[PDB]
């Protein structure tokens, strides 16, 4: 190995971001599923 | 030709020169070190730390 | 200040990731050619006449298997004993119908599992450890050098030998069974009592030591957190967990030595599992299991049944039906 | 030939030589007498091809590919006897015993395996004129037997003459007034004897000798199981040798 | 008659995605609770 | 197929080589004891 | 404290790491390609090319 | 098609010992 | 003949219990991450 890198972030995702990209995923399953099935 | 009795399964003369030039080429390698020393050097040991 | 003097430093270096050692130079070569050559002759290859008779047994995942049934198929019949490598087979087509792969990891594991167990020798050389780790190791290659290799040698034919997958190695425990009567062999009967006995006395050594814990951690954490890595304190009181089988059974029957203890934990596997690699070995040379049938009988003379007739009739049935087409004169030979 | 036969049977074990018809030497005419009976009649092929349907520029007509052979050395006949009859015309030969068939498997582009039985099974050869000759060309009829006898069982364990006759893992097939009437085919196994027509051709005679030998042509149908798949047509070529006695 | 490698793509175009987003979520009210130093952090 | 069969016998005497001049390379020696 | 949008930022300033990254989508697109080729020859059938 | 999920549960399954042995959690003394 | 429901018991007995265990694993580096209080808590 070498050094720890100083560039070591963390990441962040709120509670409210959360249920944006759950509602995301879902809309986008419920839209593009029936051509999906076809 | 399988169960010819043929010694190593040397079937080709030129199988030969591949088996003389491993031993050898591992054989000087070895030489370099442990080869040119004093063989006329002992011990009262079970095992020898002489050199390298 | 040599090449081959910085090369023996390298290649027998404890700084390494993973000893390689001397052992290592013919170990990892054989091993993982032992390895490449099996993930693709399980995952692809064609069928192989297995009975010599041209009836090709598919055993691989492209020709319709699975994890269970497929399976890397021995060589033929019509080989048998002969060593078949690549180049004496005159297409890679003509050597994978007749059961090719088979001799190639068959052969380069063998030697790299004898390998295997000479590397864990040369570490404990160069670690200050006393050395038999490997003599424990010999249990198992006694039982793979038994089914791979004896067993074929003194049956005649690789195609004998145990084909390497999951159901095939209930072809081949089956068809031992009805040929050879493993059963009432005192070695298969020495070390099923070296493995129920082996996992008794893994399961009750470590129920002992775990039952016996030091209080070191609290509750909520885990019971595992109360040992830290390289302390020199005991992690249990081994005086209460001798007063415990002390009591379980009688006082005279534990082991108050740790030393001794740890001992009987290697002894009974590994006597058991080399008793058990000669059983194989020599029922390899049809000197097989007992044989009490028609034993039992009256004054009149007529046969009484025992257990060991009803255990026939299972044997009756696997030896006139194990491979079917194969056979041609009323004695399995072979 | 004599130079074979002066070997011991060490020294050709392993080596592949038994696998391989005698080459003639010279070449002169040989005439065949009354009770004139054919001794040594050996046939090794050299080269296999299958009818498939070719890939040209833009065209799909039959044409021959050729085959690897994948059964090692097990493809020569040996040892076939029979009396040559002399009729007015033509010279005949009708062969009676040896070993006349070579059970074999060669292998497609695609990895599709064909065996087939290669035989000579109740051969009636005629040729033009009397005696042998290099010129010589005689060939005619054989008939294939099946590539399993009868009491073959497949892998689910149904024969002709043994075995089951139902899926025997499959219990609910048998159920109706139908049955399992729609995996017929594959019930019913059906032993299949086929036509093939050999063509030799005498090329290089000893009369001192009395043996003689030279190429053939031989085609003929695989195998099918029994009714499983269409058989498919095979020619092959080779060479031959024979003790004419 | 339907395709049926489409329930492989919704429900795995559901659940891997939505799997991940949970992922960003918890491990961020663990640093919360991680620097935070009281009863959780540990 | 003569070809392939001539880089068998490279890879084997290769490292069959290794192992044996590698226990001729003073190999009890090497111990953590000493040197 | 960055995004999910800014996770891959961090290579910004470091050029050892941004080569192992480059590497990395390098061995997906490679393997991408041998086992889109595997999967294709498991399908393809030479039977007929006309 | 359906041993196309063996194959990715075998190679899957030696993807998880390839991290265990070299990416292990190195266990140290103090 | 495959039954297709398989698919979906497989395809899910694998992720959905492996994105499981992951889960835990990430937040647990965040906790450790979270208290250490150095470029990773905020
Ligand atoms: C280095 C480890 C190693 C070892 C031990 C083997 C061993 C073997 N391989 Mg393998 N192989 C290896 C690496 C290895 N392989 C690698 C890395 C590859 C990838 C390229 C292969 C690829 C490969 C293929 C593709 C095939 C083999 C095959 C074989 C078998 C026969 C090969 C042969 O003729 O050996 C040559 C051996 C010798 C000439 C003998 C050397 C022994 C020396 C001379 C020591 C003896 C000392 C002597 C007795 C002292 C006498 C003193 C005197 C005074 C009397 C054999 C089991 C074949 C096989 O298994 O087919 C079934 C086969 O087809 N191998
Ligand atoms: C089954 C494998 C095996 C294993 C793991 C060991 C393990 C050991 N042997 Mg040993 N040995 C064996 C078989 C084995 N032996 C056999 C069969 C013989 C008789 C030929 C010997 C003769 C022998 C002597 C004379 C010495 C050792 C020594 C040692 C120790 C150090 C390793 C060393 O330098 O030996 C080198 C390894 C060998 C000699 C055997 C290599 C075995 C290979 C890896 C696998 C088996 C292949 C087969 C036997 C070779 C056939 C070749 C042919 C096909 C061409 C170690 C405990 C040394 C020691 O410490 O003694 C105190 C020592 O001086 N062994
Ligand atoms: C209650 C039932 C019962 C029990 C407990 C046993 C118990 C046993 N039977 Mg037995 N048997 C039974 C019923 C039973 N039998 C019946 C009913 C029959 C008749 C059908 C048989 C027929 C039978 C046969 C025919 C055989 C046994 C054998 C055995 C032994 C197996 C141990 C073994 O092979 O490990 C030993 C370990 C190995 C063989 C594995 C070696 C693996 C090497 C070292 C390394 C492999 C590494 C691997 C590839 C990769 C590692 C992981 C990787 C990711 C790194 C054991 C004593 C076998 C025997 O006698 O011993 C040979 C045997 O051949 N039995
Ligand atoms: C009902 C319970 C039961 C019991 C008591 C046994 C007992 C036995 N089985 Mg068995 N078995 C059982 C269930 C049982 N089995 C089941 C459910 C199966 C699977 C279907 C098998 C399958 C099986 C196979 C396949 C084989 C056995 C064998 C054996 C024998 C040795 C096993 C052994 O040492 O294990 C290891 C355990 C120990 C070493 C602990 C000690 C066990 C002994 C018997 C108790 C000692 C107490 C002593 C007699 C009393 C005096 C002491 C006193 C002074 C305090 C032994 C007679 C083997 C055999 O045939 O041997 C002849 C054998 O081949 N069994
Ligand atoms: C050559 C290609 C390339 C490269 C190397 C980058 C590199 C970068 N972009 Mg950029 N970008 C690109 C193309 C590229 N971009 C394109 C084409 C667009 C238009 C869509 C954008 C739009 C864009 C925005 C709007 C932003 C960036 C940002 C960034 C930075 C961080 C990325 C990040 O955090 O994402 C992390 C991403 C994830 C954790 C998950 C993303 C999930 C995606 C949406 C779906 C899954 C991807 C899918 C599997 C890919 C299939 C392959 C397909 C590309 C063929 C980084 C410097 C950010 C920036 O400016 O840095 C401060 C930012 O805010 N990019
Ligand atoms: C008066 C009237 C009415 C008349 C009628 C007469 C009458 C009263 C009759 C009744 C009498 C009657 C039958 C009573 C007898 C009672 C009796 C014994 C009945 C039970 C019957 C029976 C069959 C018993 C025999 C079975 C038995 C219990 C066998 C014991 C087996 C045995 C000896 C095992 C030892 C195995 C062993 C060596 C284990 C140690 C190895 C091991 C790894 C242990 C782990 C371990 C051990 C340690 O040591 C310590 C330290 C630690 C750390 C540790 O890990
Ligand atoms: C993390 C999420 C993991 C899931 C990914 C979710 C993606 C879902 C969408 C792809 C799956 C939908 C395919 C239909 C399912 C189906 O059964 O198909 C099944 C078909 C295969 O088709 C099957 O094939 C078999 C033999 O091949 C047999 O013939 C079957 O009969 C036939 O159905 O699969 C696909 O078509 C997969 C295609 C995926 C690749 C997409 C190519 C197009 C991409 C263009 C990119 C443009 C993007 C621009 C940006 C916008
Ligand atoms: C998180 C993981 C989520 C996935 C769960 C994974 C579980 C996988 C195992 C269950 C799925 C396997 C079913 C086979 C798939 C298939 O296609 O089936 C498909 C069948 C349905 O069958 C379909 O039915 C249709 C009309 O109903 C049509 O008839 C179809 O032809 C027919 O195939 O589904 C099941 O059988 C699901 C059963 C699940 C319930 C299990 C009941 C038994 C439980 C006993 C519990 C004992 C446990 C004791 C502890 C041990
Ligand atoms: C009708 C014929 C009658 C029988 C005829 C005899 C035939 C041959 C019998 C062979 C006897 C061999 C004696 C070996 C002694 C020995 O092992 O000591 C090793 C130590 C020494 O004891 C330890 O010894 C130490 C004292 S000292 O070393 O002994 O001085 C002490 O510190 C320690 O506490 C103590 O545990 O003992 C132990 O650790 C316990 C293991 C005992 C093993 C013996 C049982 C036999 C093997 C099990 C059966 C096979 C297993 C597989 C079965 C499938
Ligand atoms: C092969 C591997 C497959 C990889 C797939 C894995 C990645 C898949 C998921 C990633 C995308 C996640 C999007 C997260 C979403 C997210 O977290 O949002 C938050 C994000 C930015 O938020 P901030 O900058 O506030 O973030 C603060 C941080 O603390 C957290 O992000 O917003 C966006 O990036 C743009 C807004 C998109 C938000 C969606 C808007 C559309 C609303 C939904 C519309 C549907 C309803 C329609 C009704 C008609
Ligand atoms: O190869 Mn496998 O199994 Ca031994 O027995 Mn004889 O050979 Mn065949 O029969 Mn039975
Ligand atoms: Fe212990």
């Amino acid at each position: 190995m070498t050094g720890p890198n100083p560039n070591k972030q963390a990441v962040e995702l709120n509670r409210t971001s959360l249920y944006w990209g759950l509602l995301l995923i879902f809309v986008l399953a419920v839209l593009f599923s029936s051509y999906f099935f076809n | 030709t399988e169960g010819t009795n043929e010694w190593f399964g040397v079937d080709d003369l030129r199988l030969l020169a591949v088996l003389f030039l491993g031993h050898w080429a591992i054989l000087s390698l070895w030489l370099g070190s442990y080869g040119d020393s004093n063989e006329d050097e002992d011990f009262f040991g079970e095992i020898d730390y002489s050199a390298r | 200040v040599s090449l081959w003097e910085r090369f023996c430093a390298w290649i027998t270096s404890t700084e390494n990731r993973l000893y390689i050692g001397w052992f290592g130079c013919l170990m990892f070569p054989t091993l993982l050619t032992a390895t490449s050559c099996f993930i693709i002759a399980f995952i692809a290859a064609p069928p192989v006449d297995i009975d010599g008779i041209r009836e090709p047994v598919a055993g691989s995942l492209l020709y319709g298997n699975n994890i269970i049934s497929g399976a890397v198929v021995p060589s033929s019949n019509a080989i048998g004993m002969h060593f078949y490598p690549i180049w004496e087979a005159a297409s890679i087509d003509e050597w994978l119908y007749n059961g090719g792969p088979y001799q190639l990891i068959v052969l380069h594991f063998l030697l790299g599992v004898s390998a295997y167990m000479g590397r864990e020798w040369e570490l404990s050389y160069r670690l200050g450890m006393r050395p038999w780790i490997f003599v424990a190791f010999s249990a198992p290659v006694a039982a793979a050098s038994a089914v791979f290799l004896v067993y074929p040698i003194g049956q005649g034919s690789f195609s004998d030998g145990m084909p390497l997958g999951i159901s095939g190695t209930f072809n081949f425990m089956l068809v031992f069974q009805a040929e050879h009567n493993i059963l009432m062999h005192p070695f298969h009967m020495a070390g099923v009592a070296g493995v129920f006995g082996g996992s008794l006395f893994s399961a009750m050594h470590g129920s002992l030591v775990t039952s016996s814990l030091i209080r070191e951690t609290t509750e909520n954490e885990s019971t595992n957190y109360g040992y830290k890595f390289g302390q020199e304190e005991e992690t249990y009181n081994i005086v209460a967990a001798h007063g415990y089988f002390g009591r379980l059974i009688f006082q005279y029957a534990s082991f108050n030595n740790s030393r001794a203890l740890h001992f009987f934990l290697a002894l009974w596997p590994v006597v058991g599992i080399w008793i058990t690699s000669m059983g194989i070995s020599t029922m390899a040379f049809n000197l097989n299991g007992f044989n009490f049938n028609q034993s039992v009988v009256d004054s009149q003379g007529r046969v009484i049944n025992t257990w060991a007739d009803i255990l026939n009739r299972a044997n009756l049935g696997i030896e006139v039906m194990h491979e079917r087409n194969a056979h041609n004169f009323p004695l399995d030979l072979a | 030939k004599s130079q074979i036969n002066e070997l011991s049977y060490l020294q050709v074990k392993g080596t592949g030589l038994a696998n391989r018809c005698a080459e003639v030497v010279g070449e002169d005419s040989i005439k065949p007498k009354p009770g004139a009976k054919l001794v040594d009649m050996c046939i090794e092929p050299k080269a296999w091809a299958v009818e498939e349907e070719v890939g040209k520029a833009g065209k799909t007509e039959k044409k021959f590919v050729n085959s690897k052979v994948m059964t090692r050395q097990t493809y020569t006949l040996d040892a076939i006897e029979g009396p040559i009859t002399v009729d007015g015309g033509k010279i005949t030969f009708n062969e009676k015993e040896g070993i006349d068939y070579a059970a074999t498997t060669v292998q497609l582009p695609g990895g599709e395996r064909v065996p087939f039985l290669f035989t000579v099974k109740d051969l009636v050869a005629k040729g033009n004129g009397d005696t042998f000759k290099p010129g010589f060309q005689m060939g005619g009829d054989f008939n294939t037997p099946s590539y399993r006898t009868g009491l073959f069982l497949d892998p689910k364990g149904r024969g002709g003459t043994t075995g089951y006759d139902m899926a025997v893992a499959l219990p609910a097939l048998q159920l109706g007034e139908e049955g399992d009437a729609e995996l017929f085919g594959e019930n019913n196994k059906v032993f299949d004897i086929t036509q093939g027509r050999i063509e030799m051709e005498v090329n290089k005679v000893n009369a001192e000798d009395s043996e003689i030998g030279g190429v053939f042509v031989a085609t003929q149908l695989s195998d099918t199981d029994m009714g499983s798949k269409t058989p498919k047509k095979v020619l092959t070529k080779g060479i031959f040798y024979a003790k004419v006695d | 008659e339907v395709q049926f490698g489409a329930y492989l793509a919704v429900l795995l175009g559901t659940f891997l995605p939505a799997l991940f987003l949970v992922n960003l979520f918890i491990q961020t009210e663990a640093r919360k609770a991680g620097k935070a130093g009281g009863q959780d952090s540990d | 197929m003569l070809t392939l069969k001539i880089l068998v016998y490279t890879t084997v005497i290769f490292f069959v080589s290794l192992f044996i001049f590698g226990f001729l390379s003073s190999d009890p020696s090497r111990n953590p004891n000493r040197k | 404290a960055l995004p999910w949008y800014r996770v891959h930022t961090v290579v910004l300033n470091d050029p050892g790491r941004l080569i192992a990254v480059h590497l990395m989508h390098t061995a997906l697109v490679a393997g991408w390609a041998g086992s889109m080729a595997l999967y294709e020859l498991a399908v393809f059938d030479p039977s007929d090319p006309v | 098609m359906e041993a196309l999920v063996y194959t990715f549960l075998l190679i899957g399954t030696l993807m998880v010992i390839f991290f265990a042995v070299f990416f292990r959690e190195t266990p140290r003394i103090l």
